[PDB]
RNA sequence: AUCCUUAUGCACGGGAAAUACGCAUAUCAGUGAGGAUUCGUCCGAGAUUGUGUUUUUGCUGGUUUAAUUAUAA
């Protein structure tokens, strides 16, 4: 995705660049009966607040040094078990 | 069911089978489709 | 692992002696067929599963063979006939002479 | 989210547009604080490795860049586009909008069915693919 | 130093929540404290949200407002895994807490048989002799009632062809399989999961 | 000098399987891989992990008519 790196524009309209196909006073007192019109008129986050909070204490050296992941379940080897048993069939026999 | 529809021919007049224009049915066999599937499934196919 | 490419291939065709043994397994049998083939107009035979529900087995009897109960001897392949793998294979056949040995020690006591 | 690379200029659109070559191109428009825009967000995050091969996703907001909004007709939250070489993929989905896409999509194996078919479809040069599965009460 | 480890921390909230649908215990060293608790609590939340969901959507279903259709296909396992742990539980509570019966009650039980059978003139079962008229006049039913899941299938998947093999060999060697049977009664106490 | 034996190699004939086989600077592994039971013991070489193919490898099979040119004027 290098033009990701890049990200230059040019002096480019989109639509042609790739040569693409489609396949204030009236609003002035509109805003009057807007602003008018209201005129008359979380707690997950506070949770954790503390315990994010409680990690202020943590050393960007353990930020560095810590274990990615593992697989605890076994996921592949049983997954690739399955998707490997049952590649074929068969047919009945007469 | 058949007679109570009204017999044979009173049914296939709701088919296009006087389109295959076979003079009379008597001769005929189907082709269950399950065997045709089927017959398709021992190959390798993607689960669309 | 990444699903592969949808698209389809020319079909290799290399059909031996070998090869097709290895074939009869997986394509259709003869009778198989003559299961699919549903009689216009007239009602199959179906047999009772174990569930009872009917599996229709539809010409696999020349209609001669209806009218009499025949069933079929026709043709059974032995091709496809199931066989086991190759590691259950011998865990069956070792547990046999295993046993048989443990008996054998019943059998001369 | 993390997986799926985003958008930040019209020339970015047209440029990964052209510039995918052998594979075909996914565009989720959507508004970040959309609901769905974020469901629809997480369904594609799962495919995306997984569909690597033959097909690449994009994410762009419409508010980061409006540009294709006239020329594309965006309305609703989320629209979900698709394209190969560079021509407008079109799959009629029974909805009654053939071309894009607009709702979620809550099977992954489904999801992948689409992507692939309507693949298999362009590789061919088809331009209409016919889904597997008409969701159309949607 | 963020985004790359950011990753791997979203790694981690996923193998929790696996780790978690399998009741696994999921340790894991260099963990800083503060993070594994706060995933703790994350895993509680959408514990708690996960397993009410569960029981919600199912009786809907019993009762049949539209359930969409993923919920219909999901809703069976994200609950069997419960009904999992729940055996699980009373289990673990069946090993620590030990058995309940308590002998006293156990005794007036196996008196009641034993009186009714002694009244009734009852002879225990012989182990079948190796040679039991019966035998392969029996063998055979067993035999047949292995086979008939299969009668109707057309294809075999490979499970299967491996069952209904064995069915059709000890259906052809018996005496064979019959001694191999005899040897399981009289040892084996160890079986496959 | 002849034979047998053993292993290995080149072969020839014949059968069998192709849910099988690989591969791996992996990791361990007679300094015990793994298993069993009659609970005294017995057995004693691969297992793990990842990965690739696996209705296959190579090949070969049958159906959807050239240019040159001749009259007496």
């Amino acid at each position: 995705p290098s033009f990701l790196d890049q990200e230059p524009p040019a002096g480019y309209v989109p639509g042609i660049g790739r040569g693409a196909t489609g396949f204030k006073t009236l609003e002035l007192k509109l805003a009057q009966k807007k602003k008018k019109r209201a005129n008359e008129k979380s707690n997950v986050k506070r949770q954790f607040a503390d315990l994010k909070e409680s990690l202020a204490a943590v050393t960007e050296s353990e930020w560095m040094d810590i274990p990615d992941a593992t697989d605890f379940t076994r996921r592949n080897k049983r997954n690739r078990i399955q998707e490997q048993l049952n590649r074929k069939t068969y047919a009945a026999p007469d | 069911v058949i007679q109570a529809l009204g017999g044979i021919e009173t049914i296939l007049e709701h088919t296009l089978f006087k389109g295959t224009g076979f003079n009379s049915w008597e001769g005929l066999f189907w082709e269950k489709a399950s065997g045709f599937e089927d017959s398709m499934q021992f190959k390798k196919l993607t689960h669309a | 692992k990444a699903l592969p490419i949808p698209e389809d291939q020319p079909k290799k065709k290399r059909a031996g002696r070998k090869f097709r043994k290895y074939k009869e397994k997986f394509r259709l049998s003869h009778v198989r067929q003559l299961q699919n083939r549903m009689e216009f107009g007239k009602q199959e035979q179906t047999v009772l599963d174990s569930y009872g529900e009917e599996v229709g087995l539809g010409m696999s009897n020349t209609s001669l063979q209806q009218a009499v109960g025949a069933t079929s001897g026709s043709r059974r392949s032995a091709g496809n006939q199931a066989k086991l793998t190759k590691v259950m294979k011998h865990r069956i056949s070792e547990a046999n002479q295993q046993a048989d040995e443990f008996l054998i020690s019943l059998g001369h006591n | 989210s993390v997986l799926l690379p985003q958008l930040r200029t019209g020339w970015h659109v047209d440029q990964a547009i052209v510039t995918e070559t052998k594979r075909l191109v996914v565009i989720r428009f959507g508004r970040k604080n959309d609901r769905q825009c974020m469901i629809m967000d997480e369904l594609l995050s799962s495919i995306a490795e997984r569909v690597r091969n033959f097909a690449v996703i994009y994410l762009c907001d419409i508010d980061e860049v409006s540009d294709f909004d006239e020329m594309y007709e965006l309305t609703d939250p989320m629209t979900v586009m698709f394209f190969y070489h560079n021509k407008h993929m079109m799959c009629d989905f029974g909805t009654g909008n053939n071309n894009k896409l607009n709702f979620i999509v809550d099977d992954k194996q489904e999801m992948i069915d689409i992507l692939e078919t309507i693949f298999r479809g362009a590789r061919k040069n088809k331009g209409l693919v016919v889904s597997p599965y008409d969701y159309n009460h949607k | 130093i963020r985004q790359k480890k950011a990753r791997t921390i979203l790694q981690h909230l996923s193998e929790a929540w696996r780790c978690w649908k399998a009741n696994i215990p999921w340790d894991v060293p260099g963990m800083p404290a503060p993070i594994k608790k706060i995933i703790e609590r994350y895993i509680k939340s959408k514990a708690d949200a996960w397993v009410s969901a569960a029981h919600y959507n199912r009786e809907r279903i019993k009762r049949g407002a539209h359930v969409e259709k993923t919920m219909v296909k999901k809703n069976l396992g994200r609950l069997t895994r419960l009904w999992i742990k729940n055996e699980q539980e009373r289990q673990r509570q069946i090993q620590k807490n030990g058995p309940e019966i308590t002998p006293e009650e156990a005794t007036t039980i196996f008196s009641v048989m034993v009186e009714w059978l002694e009244s009734r003139s009852f002879s225990p079962i012989p182990f079948p002799p190796l040679t039991y008229k019966n035998d392969t006049k029996i063998l055979v039913l067993a035999l047949e009632d292995l086979k008939d899941v299969y009668a109707s299938k057309v294809r075999l998947n490979a499970s299967e062809r491996e069952e209904l093999a064995l069915i059709e060999e000890a259906y052809d060697n018996p005496h064979d399989t019959l001694n191999r049977i005899k040897k399981y009664l009289l040892t084996q106490r160890v079986f496959k999961p």
